[PDB]
């Protein structure tokens, strides 16, 4: 009676933006899965058909039992059925709250640790006038007495098997 | 729409059913006395068709 008639639709455009495409590929299995119950929701609109009840009094010649069931249709008015698992979606809402604020921490984490990488980066110094121990230093893989021996200590001299 | 196709084919068969119930009593009621009035009328309309013109 009340809340969605078709004209309610959310901005589909920001969404659209907002998945990575075939990653989340059931959302275009979601959009015409809901486009479908739009299809339902092109029919049957909120009022029915209008009936003349006129009509049907004056051709039919005991006009009563007219009377009676326009009676009957006005009085039989059911209103609109209830919502079954709007609490599910509810309780998931929560939980993807939830999940919202845990992938944000985390996200605003990693933020800092790239943050962190890039101040790194520009307090390196240039390597044109930088001298071995100190590419060594800003550079912790380094080379010494427990380490893998190769003819050229290279990145990936060792194994090669 | 029942009710008035229900309507119209009971309106349907009581026309038919009147209709040769009027037919049959017309042709069942025919009295000389009334046919020679008809007959005088019919003389006196041609008279009046003459005296028009």
């Amino acid at each position: 009676a009340s809340k969605r008639i078709a004209r309610s639709s959310i901005d589909w455009a920001k969404m659209a933006e907002s998945v990575p495409e075939s990653q989340k590929a059931m959302y275009n299995q979601f959009k015409a899965k809901s486009d479908g119950y739009i299809r339902k929701a092109l029919s049957y609109p909120e009022q029915p058909s209008p009936i003349n009840w006129e009509h049907y009094r004056k051709s039919l010649t005991n006009p009563a039992m007219v009377d009676a069931f326009k009676k009957q249709y006005e009085a039989l008015k059911v209103p609109y059925p209830e919502d079954k698992v709007s609490s599910q979606i509810d309780a998931q809402e929560a939980e993807a709250k939830k999940e919202i604020t845990k992938f944000i921490q985390e996200s605003r984490g990693r933020i800092e640790n790239y943050k962190a990488e890039l101040g790194k980066l520009g307090q390196m110094i240039p390597f044109e006038h930088m001298t071995l121990e100190d590419f060594f230093e800003a550079f912790p893989e380094k080379v010494l007495n427990p380490d893998p021996p190769s003819p050229n200590v290279k990145k990936k001299p060792f194994k090669n098997n | 729409d029942y009710h008035l196709e229900t309507e119209r084919a009971q309106r349907q068969i009581k026309q038919k059913n009147m209709v040769d119930w009027i037919v049959r009593n017309v042709m069942k009621s025919i009295t000389p006395e009334q046919e020679r009035l008809m007959l005088s009328k019919c003389i006196s309309d041609l008279k009046a068709m003459s005296i028009k013109a």
